[PDB]
RNA sequence: CCCGCUACGGCGUGAGCGUCAAGGUCUGUUGAGUGCAAUCGUAGGACGUCAUUAGUGGCGAACCCGAUACCGAUUACUGCUGCUGUUCCAGC
RNA sequence: GUGGAACAGUGGUAAUUCCUACGAUUAAGAAACCUGUUUACAGAAGGAUCCCCACCUAUGGGCGGGUUAUCAGAUAUUAUCAGGUGGGAAAUU
């Protein structure tokens, strides 16, 4: 059965967008270190307390590896929160020969547990 | 119109030559044992007079003539023993090789000079020095907390 | 990441026992090497070719990386390799390579003789060739003996630690190193720090400037210090393991 | 994998063996972060592997939040823990359990902790030895707001 | 040298860091710079030294004090009347368009006289003074009219009397002068659309309008060039029988879904031009298309302007029962893109009635997200003229700080079809858009109303159901291009458009920037990334070939790259051939299809293919290549306009089963669209060659994909790369730009489907222009 | 301005909104973006010009160089291209 | 009037010749320098198969309790890296 997915809700203000990284599964480690270090350099200009690191699914483990790096080697105070994430998925329900993407699309919700990780200055 | 002169950051490191005294094996502990202190008679003019004598006795006269065109010490403080030497982009090789062969000061011997950062601007060298000292404070704080 | 492969062991003969001051001096100078910043450490030991080799298996190496340096390996965050430079002058009391290559890792030689250079390029499957930069040039370097040996795989080594010894030795040092540079065709040049004291160690920026002003370009110097050094390390490692 | 280290101390562990590392987390890591002697807490330990059934583990968590005696005045804390790629499954068995609890007009007070193992491996290069840092999730859940455990290093949720 | 304590060390080093930071800040403060340089680089004004009004008001006092510290012509008897003629014409034109009446056609054409214009504008005022009838009297003060052409194409619009001969050859956007002050435009089609912003906005539009998460802004594109037609069935008042048939004739059975009838969502897809003369049907790939429906029967179709002229000609060919509606100067849309585009768009508009669509759009405007919403989001309502506000203000309710998918599904369940489709019926009909201009006021009038509110009573102008121009407003989602497009009448667009970027986080888009947005989202673009279609092939090949040939013959000898003498290109270098594959310039699909049919003829002739040695006996590669060079030398004398050479395969693979005389090029070759990402070092460029992985060297490229490098520690590709043969080519990258959202190189290529089913793995190598290196990558299928 | 305590103006949170002020900041910075002002060094291959004793050597420049971006005009130099004017030399 | 050589004036256009590789960090932004690998997900959200014990029925099977093995596109790799860096004039205002 053919089914496709969509990304998640990101309700963000003017100040939340420049201090939050969303870690993918294809995100490299040292790339994430450089981006969160640039966020720690720019958070004084943004003027907020923490830098947020959010992950869901396969990235979560290596997302936690980010919290395993800056807590010990750079003495940063981190906060770990476990959240739920709703994801809408378009699925095909059987009811000529048409193209595979041109079928009946029905929305179905699917919940995934994820990790938010706040890093202080 | 402007001039393209390069700046060189150097740091004075004292090797702990103590044959009868034991040693502790750690990272930030040996950073403490090498980054101890500068001695009393260290100033801008003393380092300049020593490096000009090393430039004379090591590299000669006409090489010293090429090096001493813009050979100045722009910023130096004895509390941290880090200094910035202005030079040309062509004779930067000659200035770094003169910094390498620095053997001793006329008052205090037993020291090495570490050239760390070279750039054509001093503002990015200061930004690199603040980040490097921040990493030193990170290593010190990691060994101090545990 | 950098490789420094020319730190000497304070002992010349097996009859002489290493004192407690020399071990502490070696610990101080290797900690000074880690202080300025180096990844690989391959400490060297001098063996004369006129010396009679012992018929032992686990006693060929008086270095003992495991019992002494095994703590500093865990604490500091580095590693140690063992290597031997062979002071070979005449073909007598020798021709044994199948036993000394298995215990140690990197096999180097020090020819000071005219026929010694030929027997080193001919019948010695060694890693590095070292010349005495302290003393005078042996006879003359030519392209014929060097180019036939560099193309085989053996690299020529320059010791920038021998330059910080005396004032008069610096002139003979430059006269030897520039001859090695013009004879080497700027390809097989591996450089190493021959420091016996912690007061004679330098960093990459000064040594690169030194080798740049002595006559090697900036591409070949840094490319050598990375690639050729870490290649001859696995050359010794595959001569050990395989 | 050449060796597993915890808190820069040499340990005899295997990452492919789940039982030994879960017993090492149960016996060594949790007494190193929480002390049950000097207070009146009833701590129920549970570890989660990636082969565990979600419904059965939630039903096991449905009995550990009401296991100790209610007359003795003991506050009941469930210490759930995992390490590495099993943690995600833990998260499901975490949050679905929360989905099994907030519908009855009640609350879970939650404390999170992130520590790590450091494992050594040989690289694709022989002389290059690689370090990998494996994360550990430790979550203490309870129905009480204030717990007398030494939980200053945790994260209130 | 003496050992010190730990606390004294960290205190001294922290004091040194603080001293260096204070010294850097003191040097930055002692550097003699103006407060004019204190502005950001986007807002820096060169003329701010002349007049102070460009500077912010907080900073203008310091600008005045530092500016104080730092410190009717000769005209003959004829040119005076020549200057007064224009001033009198402007005054009479202002009074005529302002008082009561519309524009005469003789002033619009502007090709006879100016004294007749003066006499006509004098006569209309006298006829309004002496009599009430015989007057084409308007409905407003501002000179707005109804440029709607029923059953025919819309002519050249009237516009303004002063700027009339400037509209003689090419027409204008409604925001022409506004965009002209702030952007670079190019004259390509009959309009003059923007091409690129004046300030550099490559990475800026890439980060704010792109698919990146850090997109704190809004990007607006003037898309008035996209032409729409409205079709309605005049034959029957009941269900639409001929509408489904004409949709199935204009498009394939790909956009004629029952789902698109029920859920009425707009769909963008591929249209192909049909031609049925007598018993024969010839189908050619035409281009892009946007189809939208109103519940069963009426349809708006919008697409590219030359394709719009061609579709309008084909639709006017068969116009027997249904009534067509051309809308070139009465309806246009603008495109918003980003994360805060919905917030700025809801900031620009206000409500005139409590309805459901306002509640849906205001909840959509707060989530700051695009793809979490469903496929159908087509909202429509009645709103106020945005000249009432004239200030950057946002309106947001309390809402208890909660955003979930349950409310999104609740808005998905309840959709107000009746009012939204009534707004659609208002915008399709010419009578309702004419009735919309019944209360349009001048800026003087709205300033007077704002002064009346400031005198009586807040920064607003209230709504009146009797004497305020309630407009129809439609905001819809466009799916594959990931952007929100909002459509509105022609003269209403500018009061909406001027208030948009006065929100301080909203910038404008150029056509090169729109190409960058389509390149970032793995999407496609018609003038550049569509080479298969007729017009795309003609325009792209002709313009890029002539431009590159003019640049190549323009450069002197020995400074440019020399395409004639390049050694070591392929293994076993073929005789009478020393250059690169095809012409060195823009994509030679003719060369590719002749070489593909040559390799197909070699495979049909024998089980293997030989390497080397009126049409000569084809037995190897160079006999095909000499025929290619001869056909290129023949088509350099006479241009080719007969047929196409490369269609797509994605419509052919599903149903037609991609099935393929002394023939070398009669039956064309079909392609699928791919997007290949670089795994090796390097970046692609435009017109890049796309080759197969060799089957003898497949394990070497698999080892390079896993890992192989020198023992230093960093990646190595300075190795003996094995060169494959010439005939291993499978495609062309048209758009090559370094992809910043991935950190690697992206190339949009088009590969053969038979070649795609040849290899079991998706590993395909790329080669640049005039560069002899080969770079492996992996492709993903583009279903556009 | 909404929630809880208290009730004469009060107090605690929302990483909520609107107005006002502040020489607190502007790498909020641009398919180069510095601000005591970076725009590098070297090796190999391809092409062009000029000089050779065996075949190789030298050169790819002159003017000049950002600091918000755009475009017009002017000035400094090399090469190509079209036109015009002058001088010299012949085919009859 | 023509062809060649030289000079002068104006109009138009171009300028690192192009490509390739290398240039220290668990202290992960030190070849001089900048940007990027941030719209988080393996239909692993009551996941699938399987072990032991007890129950009911029998031609299939299901439930409860306990520890826990296998699996998540190239059976692999969590810790690397890519691209660019001066112009007609940027000088003149």
């Amino acid at each position: 059965k053919r089914v496709t997915k969509h990304p998640s809700l990101k309700t963000l203000t003017h100040k939340q967008i420049h201090t939050t990284i969303f870690v993918k599964s294809t995100t490299p480690y040292v790339s994430a270190l450089k981006r969160i270090n640039k966020f720690l350099d720019s958070v004084h200009k943004q003027g907020s307390s923490y830098v947020a690191v959010l992950g869901m699914g396969k990235a979560v483990e290596k997302t936690l590896a980010l919290g395993c790096h800056f807590q010990d080697q750079k003495n940063k105070k981190i906060e770990v929160y476990t959240k739920t994430i709703e994801v809408l998925d378009e699925v095909i329900t059987e009811g000529s020969d048409v193209e595979d993407d041109d079928k009946e699309t029905q929305l179905k919700k699917r919940a995934v547990s994820g990790v938010e990780l706040r890093i202080y200055v | 119109v402007r001039l393209k002169s390069r700046y060189i950051l150097f740091e004075i490191i004292f090797p702990p030559t103590d044959t009868n005294v034991e040693e502790s094996v750690s990272k930030a502990d040996i950073l403490l044992s090498h980054h101890r202190a500068s001695p009393a008679d260290v100033s801008i003019k003393s380092i300049l007079q020593e490096i000009r004598r090393s430039l004379s006795l090591n590299l000669g006269d006409y090489g010293s003539a090429k090096c001493n065109s813009l050979l100045q010490l722009k910023y130096f403080s004895n509390k941290t023993s880090t200094g910035i030497i202005r030079c040309h982009r062509e004779d930067c090789d000659l200035v770094i090789m003169a910094l390498m062969l620095m053997s001793k000061i006329g008052d205090v011997d037993g020291l090495i000079v570490n050239p760390v950062k070279v750039s054509g601007t001093i503002k990015k060298i200061e930004q690199f020095a603040m980040r490097r000292n921040s990493k030193i404070l990170n290593i010190i704080k990691c060994s101090q907390s545990s | 990441m950098l490789v420094d492969l020319n730190v000497p062991w304070p002992q010349n003969s097996y009859a002489d026992k290493v004192t407690s001051q020399a071990v502490n001096n070696l610990i101080k100078t290797l900690s000074t090497l880690h202080m300025l910043g180096y990844t690989h450490i391959a400490i060297n030991f001098t063996v004369n070719h006129s010396e009679k080799f012992p018929n032992d298996v686990k006693l060929l190496n008086p270095i003992d990386i495991k019992r002494r340096f095994g703590e500093l390996m865990d604490r500091t965050g580095l590693k140690l390799y063992s290597r031997i430079t062979l002071i070979i002058d005449d073909p007598s009391k020798g021709q044994s390579l199948s036993k000394i290559s298995q215990a140690f890792d990197i096999v180097a030689a020090l020819p000071i003789s005219e026929k010694g250079l030929t027997l080193s390029t001919t019948n010695l499957d060694i890693d590095l060739l070292t010349f005495q930069y302290g003393s005078r040039l042996p006879t003359f370097l030519k392209h014929k003996s060097i180019c036939s040996c560099v193309n085989r795989g053996v690299k020529l080594e320059i010791v920038y630690g021998y330059a910080l010894r005396d004032v008069q030795a610096r002139r003979q040092f430059v006269s030897n190193v520039r001859s090695v540079i013009r004879s080497s065709r700027s390809r097989g040049i591996v450089i190493g720090s021959g420091a016996m004291s912690p007061l004679e160690c330098r960093n990459i920026l000064g040594v690169t400037s030194l080798i740049k002003n002595l006559g090697l370009p900036s591409d070949r110097c840094s490319k050598a210090m990375g690639d050729l050094a870490s290649l001859v390390l696995l050359n010794g490692r595959l001569r050990n393991k395989s | 994998i050449n060796g597993v280290y915890y808190n820069e101390i040499s340990r005899d562990l295997d990452i492919s063996s789940s039982t030994q590392c879960l017993r090492f987390l149960k016996e060594t890591v949790i007494p190193s972060l929480a002390n049950n002697g000097n207070n009146s807490t009833s701590i129920q330990y549970h570890g989660i592997s990636k082969n565990d059934n979600i419904k059965k583990s939630v039903n096991k968590l449905d009995k550990q939040i009401n296991m100790a005696d209610r007359s003795l005045g003991l506050q009941q804390v469930v210490c759930i823990f995992s390490y590495g790629p099993h943690i995600q499954k833990m998260l499901s068995i975490l949050e679905i359990f929360k989905k099994g609890y907030i519908k009855n007009n009640k609350k879970i007070y939650q404390w999170n902790k992130l520590t790590s193992f450091d494992i050594k491996r040989e690289g694709r290069n022989e002389l290059q030895e690689e370090r990998l840092k494996v994360p550990i999730l430790v979550t203490l859940v309870s129905d009480s707001e204030i717990i007398d455990l030494n939980l200053h290093s945790f994260t209130k949720q | 040298g003496s050992k010190l304590n730990v606390d004294q060390f960290i205190s001294s080093r922290q004091f040194e860091v603080k001293q260096l930071q204070l010294a850097m800040h003191n040097s930055k403060a002692a550097s003699s710079t103006r407060i004019f340089q204190a502005l950001p680089r986007k807002l820096r004004r060169r003329t701010a030294s002349h007049n102070v009004r460009r500077i912010p008001k907080r900073m203008r006092n310091r600008a005045l004090r530092e500016m104080r510290k730092s410190d009717a012509h000769g005209l003959n008897a004829k040119q005076l009347y020549k200057a007064r003629m224009s001033i009198k014409l402007l005054r009479l034109a202002s009074k005529s368009t302002s008082m009561k009446l519309s524009m005469p056609p003789e002033v619009t054409s502007s090709n006879c006289h100016v004294r007749q214009k003066i006499k006509t504008l004098k006569r209309m005022i006298k006829e309004s003074s002496t009599a009430n009838p015989n007057i084409k009297l308007l409905n407003n003060r501002m000179g707005s009219y109804d440029c709607t052409g029923v059953n025919e194409l819309a002519p050249i619009p009237k516009g303004r009397v002063k700027y009339t001969k400037r509209q003689k050859h090419f027409a204008w956007l409604p925001t022409h002068i506004w965009n002209a002050k702030r952007s670079h435009m190019m004259k390509r089609w009959g309009y003059q659309m923007v091409w690129a912003p004046t300030q550099k906005c490559f990475k800026l539009t890439h980060r704010l309008g792109g698919d990146t998460c850090s997109s704190d802004g809004a990007l607006c594109m003037d898309s008035s060039y996209i032409g729409t037609i409205i079709v309605k069935d005049k034959s029957n008042d009941s269900e639409g029988d001929f509408l489904k048939s004409i949709i199935g004739k204009l498009t394939a059975e790909r956009a004629n879904l029952r789902k698109y009838r029920e859920g009425q969502v707009l769909f963008q897809g591929l249209i192909y031009s049909f031609n049925e003369e007598n018993g024969e049907d010839s189908t050619k790939p035409l281009g892009p298309c946007d189809v939208f429906w109103v519940q069963k029967d009426t349809a708006i179709i919008r697409l590219h302007p030359s394709i719009y002229t061609q579709v309008f000609n084909i639709l006017l060919q068969h116009k027997e029962k249904l009534t067509v509606q051309d809308c070139r100067y009465s309806l246009a849309s603008v495109t918003l893109k980003g994360a805060k585009a919905l917030e700025s768009l809801a900031s620009c508009l206000r409500s005139t009635e409590y309805s459901k669509s306002f509640e849906q759009f205001k909840m959509v405007s707060m989530i700051t997200d695009h793809n979490a919403l469903p496929q159908r989001c087509t909202f429509a309502f009645e709103a106020i003229d945005p000249r009432h506000l004239a200030a950057p203000k946002k309106l947001n309710d309390s809402q208890r700080k909660t955003v979930n998918s349950d409310d999104i599904l609740s808005l998905h369940e309840n959709y107000p079809q009746d009012e939204i489709n009534a707004v659609f019926n208002e915008l399709c009909d010419p009578e309702s858009r004419t009735q919309s201009y019944n209360n349009q006021n001048t800026l003087k009038e709205i300033s007077a109303r704002r002064y009346k509110l400031l005198t009586a009573t807040k920064t607003t102008v209230p709504f009146k159901e009797s004497d305020d121009p309630s407009i129809p407003l439609v905001i819809i989602r466009r799916l594959k291009t990931r952007d929100w497009i909002v459509v509105l009448p022609w003269f209403w667009l500018l009061p909406l458009w001027h208030l948009l970027n006065r929100i301080p986080r909203m910038y404008h888009i150029g056509l090169r920037q729109f190409q960058q947005i389509q390149y970032e989202n793995k999407q496609l673009y018609f003038p550049d990334d569509y080479p298969f279609t007729q017009l795309g092939y003609i325009e792209n090949s002709f313009y890029k070939k002539e431009a590159s040939k003019t640049k190549w013959d323009r450069k002197p000898m020995g400074k440019r790259i020399n395409f004639e003498k390049i050694k070591d290109i392929h293994n076993t270098k073929l005789p009478a051939y020393s250059g690169e594959i095809g012409d060195f310039f823009s994509s030679d699909w003719r060369f590719l299809q002749i070489l593909r049919n040559g390799i197909d003829y070699l495979q049909r002739n024998d089980k293997t293919l030989e390497l080397m040695d009126g049409v000569r006996d084809i037995n190897c590669v160079n006999d095909v290549l000499e025929f290619c060079k001869d056909y290129e030398a023949k088509t350099k004398a006479m241009s080719l306009s007969i047929e196409e050479n490369i269609p797509v395969a994605l419509c052919k693979n599903r149903k037609c089963q991609f099935r393929t005389s002394f023939s070398l090029t009669f039956f064309p070759r079909c392609i699928i669209a791919v997007s290949c990402t670089l795994l090796e070092r390097g970046h692609p460029k435009d017109n890049a060659r796309i080759y197969q992985v060799p089957e003898k060297d497949l394990e070497h490229w698999l080892q390079l994909a896993k890992g192989v490098y020198r023992p230093n520690g960093r990646k190595d590709h300075d190795l003996k790369i094995p060169l494959p043969e010439v005939h291993d080519l499978i495609g062309f990258i048209t758009s090559g730009t370094y992809h910043l959202n991935c950190g690697n190189g992206m190339g949009i290529g088009f590969i053969d489907h038979h070649a795609a089913i040849r290899q079991p793995t998706r590993y395909v190598l790329i080669r640049n222009v005039g560069t002899n290196t080969y770079r492996l990558g992996e492709w993903s299928k583009i279903s556009v």
